[PDB]
């Protein structure tokens, strides 16, 4: 009654039956902006079910020598569906996401997963080597899109931040002993109540492998990890022209 | 005309409903629910 759960929202479903459980990300849902927190004065638009899908992005193959991967979002969404389209015409933007994360194995295969969210997750570079050089990361460390980027040190997760103390955000663990997918319910997470979709990427979503997988040689070399997310309950507001970046 | 408890001891699951026109599709929303699941099915 834990390990079998099923995921409709949209037109689109996913269904796992060796699930652990679903986390709703700081113990509430997703909701619309109240007229006590809104600012904005034109009527905001909200589609309902041709953005409230489950998006299957992209598939990162998972081999024993990985260091682990983000995803900044909403930038990888905007590029997508209907969702893609509604953010590059609308200014502002409001969301939470339904984030789904699958990497199944056999019952031989071992290894675990941290695959937890953070906002605001803002990233460094490594300044030259010593350390005296202000680099500034490129735009597309900044924000990879649906094709994600793999991490260079996932011990300071590129911002000196440790990876050991990444559990205080919202966070599950794929280990392939006992689950095969982790579900994070995020809400919208921002000071201002509606925000730009293609400047600012409210959270990142590390998903990184601690315990390194292992199998004897005769199994199956290739274990993917595929991210589906669904954006619940968006708002758009702001009509104009489309702007691609 | 006997003692014997054994011979005094010694049906269809389905019911006909019926069914003018093709049923109705009653409004559903999104479900984020675990413990049911009404697509895995046993074939
Ligand atoms: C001029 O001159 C110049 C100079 O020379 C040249 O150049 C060149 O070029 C060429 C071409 O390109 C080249 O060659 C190539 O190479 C490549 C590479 O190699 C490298 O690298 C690798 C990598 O590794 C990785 O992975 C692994 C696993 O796999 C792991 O373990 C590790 O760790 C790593 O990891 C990493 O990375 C990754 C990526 O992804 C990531 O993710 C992670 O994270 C990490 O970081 C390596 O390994 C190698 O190493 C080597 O070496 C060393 C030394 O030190 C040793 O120790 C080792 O062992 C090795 O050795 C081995 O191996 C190799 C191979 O690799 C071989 O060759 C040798 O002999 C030995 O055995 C390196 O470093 C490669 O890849 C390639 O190969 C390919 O091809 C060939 C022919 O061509 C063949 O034969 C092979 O087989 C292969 O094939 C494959 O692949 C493909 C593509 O990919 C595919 O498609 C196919 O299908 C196949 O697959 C198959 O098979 C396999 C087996 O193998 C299996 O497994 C699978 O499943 C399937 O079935 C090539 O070779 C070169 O290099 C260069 N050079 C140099 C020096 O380098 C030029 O060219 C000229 N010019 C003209 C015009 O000519």
């Amino acid at each position: 009654s834990d390990r079998v759960a099923q995921l409709t929202i949209g037109n689109s479903t996913i269904t796992t039956q060796e699930a652990a459980n679903i986390i709703v990300g700081y113990g509430e849902w997703p909701s619309y902006c109240s007229d006590d927190d809104a600012t904005a004065v034109d009527k905001p638009t909200r589609p309902d079910v041709s953005v409230n899908r489950f998006y299957t992005l992209d598939t990162k193959l998972w081999e024993k020598s990985s260091k682990g991967w983000y995803w900044k979002f909403p930038d990888v969404l905007t590029e997508t569906g209907v969702f893609g389209q509604n953010a590059q015409f609308h200014y502002l933007y409001r969301s939470g996401f339904c984030i789904h994360v699958q990497c199944n194995a056999s019952k031989f295969h071992q290894g675990a997963l941290l695959v937890a969210i953070l906002p605001e997750y803002v990233i460094g570079t490594v300044a030259g080597g010593t350390g005296t050089e202000d680099s500034h990361p490129p735009y597309i460390q900044t924000q990879p899109g649906a094709d994600g980027f793999e991490l260079q040190h996932p011990y300071v997760l590129d911002a000196g931040i440790p990876i050991s103390q990444l559990t205080v955000c919202p966070h599950q663990w794929i280990n392939l002993r006992t689950n095969n997918c982790a579900t994070i319910i995020v809400p919208y997470m921002n000071t201002l109540p509606f925000d730009s979709a293609l400047n600012h990427c409210n959270f990142g979503l590390l998903v990184v492998p601690i315990s390194p997988l292992d199998f004897d040689q005769g199994a199956t070399p290739v274990i993917p990890i595929t991210i589906t997310l669904a954006p619940m309950c968006s708002e758009f507001a702001g009509l104009r022209q489309a702007v691609t970046q | 005309g006997d003692r014997v408890a054994d011979m005094i001891e010694s049906r269809a699951l389905t019911q006909a409903l019926p069914a003018p026109t093709g049923q109705n599709t009653q409004v559903s929303s999104h479900r984020l629910d675990t413990g049911e699941v009404p697509a895995l099915q046993a074939a």
